[PDB]
C-alpha cells in the first residue's frame, strides 16, 4: 500500500510499484524530503558533533574514487592473478 | 513560533558508524557479528 | 600520469563540472530563527568578524559592494579547503574560470572611476607631486603597469595549487617507492609535516586576492 | 484624563508581561514586540547604518 | 520566479557597470576561433 | 593540459554560481 | 602495558566470553536442527516462498549470507600464504 | 636530440628558488627586530610576518612549475 | 635541433625571476619594523607598500613572459 517500502510486503512489490505515484513527486520532491529527513536529524538540534559532516565528507570521497577507477586498475596493478 | 528543537540527535559508533546498523543485526549476528 | 587530475573535466559520459563546482553551496544552510543550532551559530559569528576588518575603509559607495566581496571570498575559501580531499577535483586549477573572474570586476572599476571622476582618474597615471623634469619616461611606465593586473592575478592562483599538488604526488611516489629498498620514514615525516603548510596556504591566497581588489576599488572610488 | 491614562498604562504593561520565552520567537515577532532594524538604508546586505 | 525581486534592486542599482562582460566573452571567442583553426591546420 | 580549448561550461556554471546561489544565502543574515 | 590491561585482559574475559560462546564449531547435535531448518527452507521453495513478508527479514537473510561469503574469500588467503 | 636540450633546460630553470629564501629570512629576520622594540603588538607584527612569508613563497613558487613543464 | 635550441634557451631564460623574491621580501621587511616605531600611520604605509609590491612584480613577470613567447 502507501507504507513506507521497507514495511511493504515482498509479494506487494508490484502493488507498491502502482504506489509508486507522486513518490518522486516529479523527482525533485525525493530529493526534498531526503535532503530534511538528514538534515533534520544529525543537524538540526540543540548540540551537534562532528558526525553531522563526515557522512557527507565521506560519501564524496567515494564518490571520487568511483570515478578514477578507470586509469588506476589501467596500469597500477601490482600482481597478475 | 517554531517549536523548540530536541537536544540530541543520534548516536554513532567510530564517528562514522551509527547504532542502528548494530541494532538491526544484534538478533542474528550477535554482539560482535558486524565487525567481523 | 601525473598531468591526469588536471586536465580530467570531470570524466563521465556527461561532463558535470557544474554538479562539482555547484557542490560547496550545500554546507551553508540558510537561518530561518532567533537562536539556531551550533553549526550555523559559528559561520555567522566568522561572517561577522571578518566584515568589520575589510570593508571599514571606503566612505559610502564602496559599502555597497559588501555582500559581493564576502561571496567572492567565502566562495574561493570553500573551494580550496574541500580539495585537498584524497582524489578530490579543484575547479581553481583551471585557468578558464580564474581568467573569468578578474577581468568583469577589474573592467567594472576602471570605467566606474572614469565615469564620475574623470578629471582625478586621469591625474592618477601622473604621480602626485613634482617627478623632477621625467614626466615622458614614467607615464608610459604606470600605465603598462595598469594592464597587468589581471593577468598576475589569474595567474599566481593557476600556479601555486598545481605546484603544491604535483610536490604532494612526488613525495608520496618517492615514499613508496623507497619501502622496497631500505627502511626511511623521513619521507613520510616530510609529507605530514609539509601538509600543514599546504593546508594553511589557500587562506592565505584568498585574503591576497580579496584585498588587492578592495584596494583597487578604493582608487577610483 | 490621569484615569485613562494610567487605564492605558495598565494594559501596556499587561501586554509587556505576557512574553514568549524567545526560544520560539522569529525575528518578526521581535519586531512586533519592540522597534528593530529598519530597510531605510537601501543596497546593503547589513542594513546597520554601517 | 519568486527569486528575482530579492535582489532586483542590486541588479538595477549597482552591477549596471559589473555586467559588462562583452570583453571576457569576446577575448573566450577569439581564443576559441583560433584553437580551432591551429586544429584544423594539423 | 589545462588548456584544451574547452572552456564555455566553466566559465558559465561559475557565472552562475557565484551570482546567485551565495548572495542569496549569504543576504539572509543579521548582525 | 597498561592498554593491554584494559583491552587484552577484557580481550580474555569480555570478549571471549562474547566471541566464544557464538565463534567455535558446532555440536554434532545440532546437525538435525539443521536439517529441519532445510525442511523449512524447502516448504517455502515450493510453494509460498515470499509469502508477501517483511523486507526486513530478507535484508537481514541476505546480510547473513554475505558474512558466510566472506570466510571463503579469507580461505585463499590462508592458502596463498 | 631534445631529451638532452630539455633535461638541461630543466636544470638551468630550477635555479630560481634563490630569490624566494633570501626574500624570506630577510621577513623573518625584520620580525624578531621590529617585536623587540616592544613586547606588545606581537601577534600583529606575526600577521604581517606571515603575510609576508606567504606572499615571497607565491612570488617564487611558480618558477618549479616550468621546470615540470618542460620535464613532461 | 632548432627546438632543442629553443627549449634549452627558455629554460634559461627563467632564471631572472629571483630578482623580484628579494625586494619583495625587503620591501614587506621595512613595513613591519617602521610600523613598530610609529604605530600611528598605517594608512599611508600600507599605501606606500602595496605599491612597492605592485611595482616590483613587472619584471620577473616581463622576464616569464619573454621566456613563454621564445618557446612558443
Amino acid at each position: 500500500k502507501d507504507r513506507r517500502l521497507l514495511e511493504v510486503k515482498l509479494g506487494e512489490l508490484p502493488s507498491w510499484i502502482l504506489m509508486r505515484d507522486f513518490t518522486p513527486s516529479g523527482i525533485a520532491g525525493a530529493f526534498q524530503r531526503g535532503y530534511y529527513r538528514y538534515y533534520n536529524k544529525y543537524v538540526n538540534v540543540k548540540k551537534g558533533s562532528v558526525a553531522g559532516l563526515s557522512m557527507v565528507l565521506a560519501a564524496y570521497v567515494v564518490f571520487n574514487y568511483c570515478r578514477s577507477y578507470k586509469e588506476l586498475k589501467h596500469e597500477r596493478l601490482r600482481k597478475y592473478h | 513560533p517554531v517549536p523548540p528543537l530536541p537536544e540530541h540527535g543520534g548516536k554513532v559508533r567510530l564517528g562514522l558508524i551509527p547504532e542502528e546498523f548494530f541494532q538491526f543485526l544484534y538478533p542474528k549476528t550477535g554482539v560482535t557479528g558486524p565487525y567481523v | 600520469n601525473l598531468f591526469a587530475s588536471f586536465i580530467a573535466p570531470t570524466m563521465m559520459g556527461l561532463p558535470i563540472v557544474t554538479l562539482i563546482i555547484m557542490f560547496p553551496s550545500l554546507l551553508f544552510p540558510t537561518p530561518k530563527r532567533l537562536i539556531n543550532n551550533r553549526t550555523i551559530s559559528i559561520q555567522q559569528w566568522l561572517i561577522q568578524l571578518t566584515s568589520k576588518q575589510m570593508m571599514a575603509i571606503h566612505n559610502q559607495k564602496g559599502q555597497t559592494w559588501s555582500l559581493m566581496l564576502m561571496s567572492l571570498i567565502m566562495f574561493i575559501g570553500s573551494t580550496n579547503i574541500l580539495g585537498l580531499l584524497p582524489h578530490s577535483f579543484t575547479p581553481t586549477t583551471q585557468l578558464s574560470m580564474n581568467l573569468g573572474m578578474a577581468i568583469p570586476l577589474w573592467s567594472a572599476t576602471v570605467f566606474t572611476g572614469f565615469r564620475y571622476k574623470t578629471k582625478t582618474s586621469l591625474a592618477h597615471f601622473l604621480p602626485q607631486g613634482t617627478p623632477a623634469l621625467l614626466i615622458p619616461m614614467l607615464v608610459i611606465i604606470e600605465t603598462i603597469s595598469l594592464f597587468i593586473q589581471p593577468v598576475a592575478l589569474a595567474v599566481r592562483l593557476t600556479a601555486n595549487i598545481t605546484a603544491g599538488h604535483l610536490l604532494i604526488h612526488l613525495i608520496g611516489g618517492a615514499t613508496l617507492a623507497l619501502l622496497n629498498i631500505n627502511t626511511m620514514t623521513a619521507f613520510i615525516t616530510f609529507t605530514i609535516l609539509i601538509l600543514l603548510t599546504i593546508l594553511e596556504f589557500a587562506v592565505a591566497l584568498i585574503q591576497a586576492y580579496v584585498f588587492t581588489l578592495l584596494v583597487s576599488l578604493y582608487l577610483h572610488d | 484624563l490621569s484615569k485613562a491614562r494610567i487605564e492605558a498604562y495598565e494594559k501596556e504593561l499587561e501586554k509587556m508581561k505576557n512574553i514568549i520565552p524567545f526560544d520560539q520567537m522569529t525575528i518578526e515577532d521581535l519586531n512586533e514586540v519592540f522597534p528593530e532594524t529598519k530597510l531605510d538604508k537601501k543596497k546593503y546586505p547589513y542594513w546597520p547604518h554601517r | 520566479q519568486f527569486q528575482f525581486t530579492g535582489i532586483k534592486k542590486y541588479f538595477n542599482s549597482y552591477t549596471l557597470t559589473g555586467r559588462m562582460n562583452c570583453v571576457l566573452a569576446t577575448y573566450g571567442g577569439i581564443a576559441l576561433l583560433v584553437l580551432y583553426f591551429k586544429l584544423r591546420s594539423k | 593540459q589545462l588548456d584544451t580549448s574547452t572552456w564555455f561550461i566553466t566559465i558559465t556554471s561559475m557565472i552562475m554560481t557565484l551570482f546567485i546561489l551565495f548572495q542569496l544565502k549569504i543576504s539572509n543574515y543579521s548582525y | 602495558v597498561n592498554a593491554a590491561v584494559t583491552y587484552s585482559k577484557p580481550r580474555l574475559a569480555t570478549f571471549w566470553h562474547y566471541a566464544k560462546v557464538e565463534l567455535v564449531p558446532p555440536t554434532p547435535a545440532e546437525i538435525p536442527t539443521a536439517i529441519q531448518s532445510l525442511k523449512k527452507i524447502v516448504n517455502s521453495a515450493q510453494t509460498g516462498s515470499f509469502k508477501q513478508l517483511t523486507v526486513k527479514e530478507a535484508l537481514l537473510n541476505g546480510l547473513v549470507a554475505t558474512e558466510v561469503l566472506m570466510w571463503f574469500y579469507v580461505g585463499e588467503i590462508i592458502a596463498r600464504a | 636530440i631534445d631529451t638532452a636540450a630539455k633535461f638541461i633546460g630543466a636544470g638551468a630553470a630550477t635555479v630560481g628558488v634563490a630569490g624566494s629564501g633570501a626574500g624570506i629570512g630577510t621577513v623573518f629576520g625584520s620580525l624578531i627586530i621590529g617585536y623587540a622594540r616592544n613586547p606588545s603588538l606581537k601577534q600583529q607584527l606575526f600577521s604581517y610576518a606571515i603575510l609576508g612569508f606567504a606572499l615571497s613563497e607565491a612570488m617564487g613558487l611558480f618558477c618549479l612549475m616550468v621546470a615540470f613543464l618542460i620535464l613532461f
